[PDB]
Order: structure tokens, then C-alpha cells, then sequence
């Protein structure tokens, strides 16, 4: 699996 | 009082430049938002969070936030305009529009008509500040064409409520300032007290950084309320108290009954259990009504007769005599077993008796537990469902799913047999499964698969045009998701629902409740984003946020600021600084370098402006929680109109007509309509124009996403911290 | 800013003032003295400044995230007793008798620098024209806190730090004063100075001292402003020469007094010593050996070596199984040797350094830092390998894995190029020691450093191990590995060898020592169960607990003075009430004050409440650890301000006509407002008996010298205040 370049696109949390 | 001589002056130019001008800008704003709006046809970034809270109000299942509820009410409005009915839940990142429809295009649309909204708003408050035409079209068009500002507003994203908001809030605020000058307790300065009101409370009512707004238009309005407390104002203290109450009405108390109103319609709207409860006291969740799901919810048992139903395409878990072909089409070999397939019409060979491993001391009435091995007994057939190392027909990775008999079964295959209901998340394993609310992945033990179906592709005339059931590898797979729809055997006594009865609870209590733990979750939440970035980094636009990636087009969404647009604004910032100080030196020394009017706008517009950006940025360098660089968005939009205003005072003619004379003095005369040099003026204002929309012109490709870059462009837009995907 | 109140004669003889000092200094005497050999056990923080002391001595190396010159003053008493530094301080509880440090004598200077605090607060409030019984009273309250008792007897840096406040307050007052009746003379010069001298002293004890001169800034940049107006006669000549001089005074000279204290730290600490791993290799070969033995031995080519992780303390290991095709998640994995994070010591740990193919480096040749080498692992015959595959738990960070003698030598040969990257690149091209030597394990092809974490770990197919993997930020301080044994090590290079100490230039020496301190200060965010916000300081809502003795059921406790300090909030807000309401009446046209109380009010009192502002405030802005022990210098000048402001309510404050501001030119006022002295003293001895009488009920928690019964400790429990031995 080629390693990503940014972490990931992911969103903000809102808590559990 | 603050700016009077030069806020009641009349327009500097005729009406119609200024109509020809807020429409050239309003034209290129609309253009700028609502170029491919359509584009990804996929979720993107936050439209997780905000598309979901969306479907529940349309489902009426409360959910928690850390936010409060008016532009997410705004959000899911345009979808019960719409007539959608919540059922997409926008689960991740790159899921398609296509397969379930929400109407996606339509709030992008809303979200790109508030932020095209805005800019006229912009335009408008430094009309009504007495600056030039040209000024207000470049201000606007600072924000019109910001590759932020235009990412932002075209996305299913809280912030296109914000920042109109916002901007209506410094509008209608200048209009009130301006009948305050004029005459004060008209008709038109309760309207615009009223309205300034208003925008205050959607500004608080989005996001709580909108305290902010507060403190930029509440410093303004001690500041006013503080000259007419002077007794050279000729006031009686009668009518300073009648300013004081009616602003402490029209910017504190109605503001905070609409804020209050937007939680008692949410709390009217959201009255059935969802996935907020987990939040909330026991007593506020007995005020809402069970899940019309939850009232059909049944205990599944060892030895229930079910039906099992796949999430993606409705289809249920079926098996019939028919056997797979000796050899499939490319000539791979299969078992020859029974198949097993996807049916969407309830019959008699979607029913499966859940039975327990061999020598469980498991009986019946028993309920099953999630993640517990379980056999599944095809009942029309009297076989038992298995999964082995064979591959299904179309997927070479995938294993074909058969049954066998019931002694091979109890025999050699008996590994091959075991399945579990493994839940979606780990926190529910041994958790009791239950019909129509609990989604699980059907687990294969001994080959470590997920059984999954699809719907793009049927089997072909010896699989009936059925769905293809098989053994996927890719376990985590959303699209394995199966829920157990019937109990076809439950005892009459297991059928009886009890409806739990709804106990009322007061408003202010409800609202206190949820208003802690907002911001309790609020001021918790630790954690590290690939992408939180710090309040000093933000005015140069150092970096930015991945919005969405496409690996096989290689496309992305990166939100960053028009980096020309910002530092010409951070320059513009320093340079008022530099101004201000070299004003407040040369009058220490008697030296009397400004001209009355340039000082008015100096201290009135431009000081208002500056304060109000320094509300809106340096609050944040006291805040501990995670940060990032859509909240100088707010303080962006004020430096815009800010960097406007200032360069058309530095093109006028400054200078005093006596320097040895202070002209604020009674009865000095002072030049009253200081000359605009005009020419040298738009030729700065063009240039500067023309490099912001270079920029834009440029970024455009990941403002967009709709371009595929080459790895040395992708390259050539990383500077900074700034680190883009597909450079490689 | 207050000339007319600040030149005026002393409001009493003389004999008052020098009667109320001695008693109020005689008082602070007993109340530190009070059984200072008592306990005979290290308390507290006693645990660092005494082993810091210790180390001063040995003249070995150690860090701290403060600056030297406490610590310095410290160990000079040691160093006057003839203590060798042999006890180390190791643990609260540990008794002086066993190992006999000067314990009273370090105790005793703490407790002569808290006792004349108290006279320099005094002759404050005397040089800014109250009276003796004022100046008796404010002292009074920081002479019996039961805070600034408990912390100025033991062995601490805070009663150095609060002198030296305490001495720039009072430096700065009269240098003002000086300003005020004629610039540039002698006296005048000396006063800056000392000023200057002070700051540094409160700077040089702990970083804290920047509120100090934050207050002594913004009063003097008050004082320049009002020399820049054209209305103070002064040519722009005459303005940059008052410029030019306090900078040197209050900036410049007080810097070089600050790097003087470095310099006498480097020159005193030049033995190798427990500070060595928080420095870079250039540094350490400045440091001798120490007389002992040291373990930094040279890692040469062809040494079997285990590399050990920093935080983490895991070995690089690796053995015969395989990372799986597939990880959890559907990623693909090479299928490769694993290579894991263990922490136990075995064979498996074990890697041979060897030098790049076709390097002419033989066998005994010391590798250097950021040299290409290559790692053999020594039980499984395989090179150590990274390539662009995806870890386990991290998809951003690379797999590292293991490859064979032939594939390495062939095509992936340059997947099995791994550095030593130095922390500093002031350290490329050292010599690699065991030990003494960070570095990040760094892959030349990929870029990547080498990484581990323990808060998850590898599924049962990795044996419960730490994921190693391929971190893409490089310069994270987690990416940290030392050598720790060399297994191969000859017998001649087990026995001690010397070293040739190697000189570095001071400023370099000092800008690495400094950035270390900050970096190190900064990360001090761990959760420690005494913490307290800024917003319980004021009431002392909580304190700290410094000793207990279990058999005796005996304890210290630091808090401060409740009475004294509920006094103060007090007296902090009456005074913002008054200049709230004398601003509001004067926009009215209505001058309720005399010009001489406004004088007091805008001068001496708002110094001291700006001072306080200073030294409160900045710690809301602080997401570091905090302590009730950060506000005793913001409690100091709030004692300051406390009796100034009773003697200001307790004079005549009327102005003599209420429609005329009495500030404009040529307008009458009162020059000498009547102080009502009988209704004033009974006032101030009622609180100073309140405080008095909190001082004794809690006098047992200050000392440790009285076991209290449950119910006594109880009695004790308000708020927050958790005491042992309550059940
Ligand atoms: C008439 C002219 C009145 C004029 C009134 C006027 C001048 C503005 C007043 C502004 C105003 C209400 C200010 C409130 C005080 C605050 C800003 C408190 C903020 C801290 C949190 C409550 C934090 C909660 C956790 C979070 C939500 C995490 C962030």
C-alpha cells in the first residue's frame, strides 16, 4: 500500500 | 460625535456608479460560487456532520451538538423544501450523491446564494460609510473572489450563515450609527436598532464565536453610549436612560429571546429517541417518544425464524434448489453448491433459523448476542448457510456463499459453518441484537469475511437476475451492513409493544440541560486533526485543510486563503498601525500633520473596522481548544472592508491647511471634502484587483476539485505548511 | 504621576517609622525561625533545589527548566558550610541525620531573605509618603501569611525570588523619587541601577520575573511619556538622554548581570553529570568525565548494538514472522520480516552496525553521525529495511521490515541506507557513543524517521508488541532512539578511557542551554493532583500539600493567609468601585475627591494595582501547570496596595468645592488631607488580630510541629483543602 502524502481528508469530531 | 461631520455627508458619486458597481461584483461572486455547484457528486469534509443533522431533523430523531441549532435548521429547511425525507445519512467522506439522493446541489445552492449575498452587504456598509464607489467594489471584491470565502460557501458547511450574518450584523449596525447622527428614536433607528438585534442573534445562533460579533458591535455602542453620557452631548439623564434601555433592548433581550426561540423549535421538531440520548439525563429522554423503529424492535432469540435485509440495496438474504454452474463465464471453477443471492420481494426462502454452535448449553428463548457464533438453517431447504475458500462469481477475491446439508454440516464443514453478527462498532459487542435497530456485518469465522451483495451488476439467467451474494474480504465495508427486518415465529406474548409514555419537561430546564453539555463536550473533544492550525499562522494564510481527495482522478478540495488578498491586508493592517502612532506623535509635539476628515475616517470607520478585527483574532490566542483557520474567516471579512477604506484615505488629500493649528478645535477651519486622487487610485486598485484574481485563477483547481494537477503543478502550489495530496 | 503627594515631607518623625519596622521585622524573625531545624527530613521541592545544590558542588552537570542564580545562592551556603554534596536529596521523607546536609544553614538563608522582605515592603510604602502604622500593617500581613512562612523556611528559590521583587519595588520608588526632584544625579544613577541589578536577580531565580519587569516597564514607559510632552520643557536632546539611560539601566546591564549567571553555572558545572541527555554532543564534550565511570563508549563499525527508544524505553527488535498480506483495515502489507517495539532485553534486539557497501571503513573506525550505514539483524541474518508500504496502525507512516543479504546487496540496496541524524545539526559528524547520544534512526531513501508508540498495540499476529514504523515528521521529538549496549565491546574499551574536552564559544553554550529550558518548561503539561487555575489563587481555595508523617500524624501544608487574603480581593475591588465613581462624577461635572487623594490614587495605588495586574493576569494565557505558589508575588504587592488604600478611606478625601476640578492650574485643594488616625488604628488592629489569629489556628499546617486530632484536621477542611490524617 503506497503511504499517503496528507494524513487523510477527515472531518472534526463532536464527541462519542 | 464619532465621525459625524463625514458619516453625514452626502455620497461622494452619483447612485448609479455605485449600482453599476454592486452589480459587476455581485455578478462575479455569483459566478465564483456557483461555477460546476453540482461537482463532486460525493460528501465532502464537514457536509458528514452538517448533511447528517439535516436527515435527522427530517426524521425528527434527536441528535447532540456543540453548536446551536439555527443554520443546521436552515440546512435541513431547504431539504423539507425539497420534500427529502432524512434517509441518506452522509456517514463519510466520498460517498455518492447517486446510489442515495439527497438533494446536495440544492443546499450548496443556499449556501452559495447566502455567501453571493454577502457581498453586496459588504459593498453596501462602506456605501453607507461615505466611501467611493470603486473603494466598495474592491472591498467586495477582496471576499467576492477569496478562494476561502468561495470554498467555504459552496459546500453544505455552517458558514455561509455565519459570515451573511455577520455581514448583515456591521450593515445594519452602520444604517442604525447613521440614524443615531441623524435622529435619534425614529421609525428608522428602532428598525435598524431592531435588525442590528436580529443579525446578533443568527450570528450567536450558528456558531458561539459569534460572541465575537457581540463584542465588536457592544464595544461600538459603549463607545456611543459613553459620548451621549457626556454632558456636552446636552442630554438630561432621562433621555441618556431612554438610549440605555431601548439598546439594552434591541441588542441583549430580543436578541436572547430569538436564540431561545431556536432551541424550543428544535426541541418541537426533534421529539423521537436518536443518537443524541447518549448526551442527555434519563428525564430529558423520557420527553421523547420511542424510535418508530425502537416500536418494532424485537428481541432476537436462538431458534427465531428471521429474515435478513441488506442495507444498501434492500434486498434480503435468500437461498432456493438451484446450483451454481459447474464453471462461471471466465472459467473459474465453482462449488456446484445451492446458491445463495439477494432477493428483494419478501417470500418463503428468505427465512433463516438462527441456531446456536454444536454443544451450547444455548436454549430457546434465549436472546442472541452480538459477535456470539451463531449457524444459520436455510428453512425452505433444511441447509445450512456456509462460506468457503472458493471465489464468487464476479468478485475473484470474494468467496462464493452455499449452503450444505444438515450432516456434512454437523460433520467435517462444521468450521465452515459459523457466522456472527459482528456489530459495526466494537462498543456493542454482547450487546442483545434486536430487529430493525441493530445493523451488523454477517462474519464468517473461519475465512475472516463479511457477507456483502450490490445491485450494479445481476446474476445472470441461472442466478434468476438476482443480487450475487458473497464472502467480501474488505470486512469494514459500509456496504456490508445487514439488519435482521422480521421475526417470522414470534409468540403472540413477544408481539404486545408497550408505548413508553412521554413525560413532559420544562423548556428553561430542557435548555439549561442541553446548553451545559454543549459546552462541557465543547471545551473537551481533545485531540490532534491533521490540520489544526494556530491564531498566528492564519493572517498569512500559511496553511490549509484537505476538503476532499479523489485517488483514481487524482482531484482535491484544499481550503486556503487568496494569499495576495490576505497580505495585502496584513500590510494594510500594519500601515493603519504605523499611521495611527505617527498621528498621536507629531500632535504630542504640536505638529498637526491631518486633516480633520482624514482623521474622522481614521478614528470613525477604520478604527470601528480594526477594533472589530482585533474582536474577531485575538480572543483566540486564549483559547486552549482545537483551532483552525476557518475561524479568521469572520476577522477576514472585516479586513477586507478594513484594506478598502484605508487605501482610498492614503490616495486623499491628508494634509491639514495649517500645521501648526489643531483643526479639531471649535471654530478652526478645516478643509471639508478632501480631494480623491482618483486616477493614481483605481490604476492601485486595478493592480491589486488583478493579482488577487491571478491567485484565484490559480488556486482554482483546488478551490474546485473539478481539475486533475500533474505532480509538479501540485508542486508548484505547495509553499509553506502548505502540504497538498498527489505531489508524488 | 503623583509629584505633589511624593515630595512632601514624612507624615511622622522618623522614630515612628524606625519603632514599626523593628517590631513588624522582630515578628517576621520569630515566625520563620520558629523551629527551623524541624522536620529532620527533606520537604518538598527540598528534593530538587537541595540535589541541585549537591550538584554545584560535585561540579557536575545537571538541567533544570530554570535559570541558575537561586540555585547558585543555594549551594554558596552549602559550599560556606563545607558541604561536599555527598546526599542527594532523593525523596521527601529521607532524614538529615543519615547523611548530614547543612539543612538548617539552607533553611536559615531562606528565612533571613523572607524576614527582610519584610523591611524593604515597609520602607516601600514609607518612601511613597504613608504612615508608619500603614507601612507596619502592610508588612504585618506578609510577615504572618502563613504562604510566604511555610515557603521562605525550607529549601526553596521563592524566598530569593520575593526579595528581589520586593527590592525592585522598593529600587524602583526611590529611583522614581530621584526622577522627580532632580534628574541625573549620583544618587539618581544608583537608584536606576539598582533597579536594573534587582530586575536581574528576579529574572536570573525564575522566568516568572518578566511580570516584574512588565510593571517596572509600563511604569517607566508612564514616566517617559510624560517626559516627552512638550508641557515638561525638555528638548528632544534632553528626552533621548533620559531614553538611553534607562534602557542601559533597565535593559542592557541587567542582560549582561542575566549571562553572567550562565557563565559561572558552565564555569562551576564542568563534569559530566544527569544533565548530559537533555544536551547535544558538542555540548557534552565540553564536560570532563566524571572522576566515576561513564558508559558513553564509541560505537565503531561492526559493533552489535541494541538501539533503545526515548520515550517508550522499547528495543528495536525483530524476528522470523511476518506482517500479514493484509492488515485490518484491507491495506497491503509487504509480507515482510516484522520489526517491532519490545521491551525486554534479548537476542532479538541485537543489530550489527555496518558501513555502506564499497566504503573503504574498516573494523575499530567510530561512525559519525549522519553517516550512511546499513543494520544487520543479528538472529535472523537479514538487513533492516524501509520502502514506500503503509504501517499497521499509521496509513501516512511507512512499514519497516527486514530484507535478505542477496536482495540487499541487489536492487534494494538503497531501501537499507539508514542514518544516525543527530537532534542538532550542530552535532553532524560526532562521534556515536552509547548512551549519551540521541538520534533519530533516519532512512535516506524515503526520508522518514523511525518511530514507535505504546498507547496501542500490534493485534496477536505482532505478539502484543509496538508498532515501529516510518514517520514522515522527521523532526517529532517522539523520534528519538539512543544506543544503550554495545554486546561485542573488546575488554581493552570496557576499562575507563579519557577524554580530550573540546572548548565551545559562551553564547553558543548559553543559546542551547536556553532553548532546551523553554522547550523542556513548555511541555511540563502532565496532570499533577495539587494544580490550581488562576481563578482560585486570590481566595486560596486550595493548597499543597509538602510533608506528611505517617506515625506521628504530622503534616506541612502551603496556603495562604484566608483573612489576609479575602482582605485584599476586598480592598482590590473597593479601589476599582472609587475609580469607577470618581470617573463617572467628573464626566458629570461633579469633583467629589481632593486633588492630594486623587494623587494617591493615580500614583502610588495604581502603580501597585497595575504591578498586581502583572503579575495576575498573564497566567490565564498559560496552558502549562500551574500552582498557588504563582501568586505570591501578585499577593506581595497586593499587601502593598491593601494599606495604602485603608490610610487613603480613612483620610479626607472631600475636595473643598465640588463643582471645580481641582487639577486645573491655579485651582486651592488641601495639601495635607487630615488622616482620622483613632477610628484608622482600631481598624487596622482589628484585621491584623483577624489575621494574627488565622496565622495561629493554622500555625501547626506551617510548621508540622503539632499532631492535630481528626476533628482538629477537619476543623481545617473548607472549600477545596484536602488535609491527611482526617479520618
Ligand atoms: C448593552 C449595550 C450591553 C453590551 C454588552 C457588551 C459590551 C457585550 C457583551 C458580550 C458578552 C455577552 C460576553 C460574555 C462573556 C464571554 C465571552 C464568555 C465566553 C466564555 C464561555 C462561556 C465559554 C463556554 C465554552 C465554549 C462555548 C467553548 C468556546
Amino acid at each position: 500500500t503506497s503511504t499517503n502524502a496528507t494524513s487523510s481528508s477527515c472531518a472534526t469530531p463532536s464527541l462519542k | 460625535q464619532v465621525a459625524e461631520h463625514w458619516l453625514l455627508q452626502p455620497l461622494p458619486e452619483p447612485e448609479s456608479r455605485y449600482s453599476f458597481w454592486v452589480t459587476i461584483v455581485t455578478l462575479l461572486a455569483f459566478a465564483a460560487r456557483f461555477y460546476k455547484i453540482w461537482y463532486p457528486k460525493e460528501v465532502v469534509f464537514d457536509e458528514v456532520h452538517f448533511g447528517k443533522f439535516a436527515s435527522y431533523y427530517l426524521e425528527r430523531s434527536y441528535f447532540f451538538d456543540v453548536h446551536p441549532p439555527f443554520a443546521k435548521m436552515m440546512i435541513a429547511f431547504i431539504g423539507w423544501l425539497c420534500g427529502y425525507d432524512g434517509s441518506f445519512k452522509f456517514d463519510e467522506i466520498g460517498y455518492s450523491y447517486e446510489t442515495h439522493p439527497a438533494p446536495y446541489i440544492a443546499y450548496r445552492s443556499f449556501n452559495a446564494i447566502l455567501g453571493t449575498l454577502t457581498v453586496p452587504i459588504m459593498f453596501n456598509t462602506l456605501k453607507e460609510l461615505n466611501f467611493r464607489a470603486i473603494t466598495c467594489a474592491f472591498a467586495s471584491l477582496l471576499v467576492a473572489i477569496d478562494t476561502a470565502h468561495v470554498t467555504e460557501t459552496r459546500l453544505i458547511l455552517l458558514d455561509a450563515i455565519l459570515i451573511i450574518s455577520i455581514a448583515a450584523t456591521m450593515y445594519c449596525y452602520v444604517r442604525f450609527y447613521k440614524c443615531q447622527l441623524r435622529q435619534p428614536f425614529t421609525w428608522s433607528w428602532y428598525i435598524w436598532l431592531h435588525a442590528t438585534g436580529l443579525s446578533l442573534s443568527f450570528v450567536i445562533s450558528t456558531k458561539y464565536v459569534g460572541v465575537m460579533t457581540y463584542s465588536a458591535i457592544g464595544f461600538a455602542a459603549v463607545v456611543n453610549l459613553w459620548q451621549l453620557l457626556d454632558i456636552k452631548a446636552g442630554l438630561s439623564l432621562r433621555q441618556f436612560m431612554r438610549h440605555f434601555s431601548k439598546r439594552l433592548n434591541g441588542l441583549v433581550l430580543i436578541p436572547f429571546v430569538i436564540y431561545l426561540f431556536w432551541f424550543w423549535v428544535h426541541f418541537t421538531v426533534l421529539n423521537t429517541s436518536g443518537p443524541g440520548d447518549a448526551f442527555m439525563s434519563a428525564e430529558f429522554q423520557e420527553t421523547l417518544k420511542d424510535s418508530p423503529l425502537s416500536v418494532d424492535s424485537k428481541t432476537v432469540n436462538y431458534f427465531d425464524i428471521i429474515t435478513i435485509k441488506h442495507q444498501d440495496t434492500d434486498a434480503f438474504l435468500h437461498s432456493h434448489l438451484a446450483r451454481y454452474p459447474q464453471r462461471y463465464e471466465d472459467g473459474r471453477i465453482s462449488s456446484a453448491g445451492q446458491q445463495v443471492t439477494g432477493y428483494t420481494h419478501p417470500d418463503f426462502n428468505n427465512q433463516w433459523e438462527v441456531l446456536p454452535p454444536h454443544g451450547s448449553d444455548v436454549g430457546k428463548g434465549q436472546a442472541v448476542l452480538l459477535n456470539q457464533h451463531i449457524r444459520l438453517r436455510h428453512v425452505a431447504t433444511d441447509t445450512y448457510l456456509l462460506a468457503h475458500d472458493v471465489a464468487s462469481p464476479f468478485y475473484p477475491t470474494n468467496e462464493e456463499i452455499t449452503t450444505v446439508t444438515l450432516e456434512e454440516g454437523d460433520g467435517e464443514l462444521y468450521p465452515e459453518t459459523l457466522f456472527a453478527f459482528q456489530p459495526l462498532k466494537k462498543s456493542d459487542e454482547g450487546h442483545v441484537l434486536k430487529s430493525k435497530t441493530v445493523s451488523f456485518r454477517l462474519f464468517h469465522v473461519d475465512t475472516s469475511v463479511a457477507l456483502w451483495t450490490h445491485n450494479d451488476e445481476l446474476l445472470p439467467d441461472w442466478g434468476f437476475q438476482q443480487q450475487e451474494i458473497n464472502g467480501n474480504k474488505k470486512v469494514i465495508d459500509p456496504s456490508n451492513n445487514w439488519v435482521v427486518d422480521e421475526i417470522v415465529n414470534l409468540d403472540e406474548v413477544r408481539k404486545v409493544y408497550i408505548p413508553k409514555v412521554v413525560k413532559p419537561l420544562p423548556f428553561l430546564k430542557k435548555w439549561i440541560e442541553t446548553q451545559k453539555s454543549m459546552f462541557e463536550h465543547n471545551n473537551k473533544l481533545s485531540s490532534e486533526h491533521p490540520f489544526a492550525s494556530e491564531p498566528y499562522s492564519w493572517p498569512g494564510s500559511l496553511s490549509g485543510v484537505s476538503f476532499w481527495t479523489n485517488g483514481d482522478e487524482k482531484k482535491q478540495i484544499y481550503f486556503i486563503g487568496n494569499i495576495i488578498g490576505w497580505w495585502f491586508q496584513v500590510i494594510s493592517l500594519a500601515v493603519f498601525v504605523g499611521i495611527i502612532v505617527a498621528d498621536l506623535i507629531t500632535r504630542h509635539r504640536g505638529y498637526y500633520a491631518l486633516n480633520k476628515m482624514t482623521r474622522e475616517k481614521l478614528y470613525g470607520p477604520l478604527m470601528f473596522f480594526f477594533v472589530s478585527w482585533c474582536c474577531h483574532y485575538f480572543p483566540f490566542f486564549l483559547m486552549a481548544r482545537q483551532k483552525f483557520l476557518h475561524h479568521y474567516l469572520p476577522a477576514h471579512l472585516i479586513a477586507c472592508l478594513f484594506s478598502g477604506a484605508l487605501w482610498e484615505v492614503i490616495f486623499s488629500d491628508c494634509k491639514s491647511l495649517d500645521l501648526e493649528k489643531d483643526e479639531d478645535i471649535s471654530g478652526a477651519s478645516y478643509e471639508r471634502n478632501p480631494k480623491v486622487y482618483v486616477k493614481p487610485y483605481t490604476v492601485f486598485l486595478v493592480c491589486v484587483s488583478c493579482a488577487v484574481a491571478w491567485f484565484f485563477v490559480y488556486f482554482s483547481p483546488l478551490v474546485y476539485g473539478d481539475v486533475s494537477l500533474s505532480p509538479s503543478e501540485v508542486v508548484s502550489r505547495e509553499w509553506f505548511d502548505i502540504e497538498l495530496n498527489f505531489s508524488k
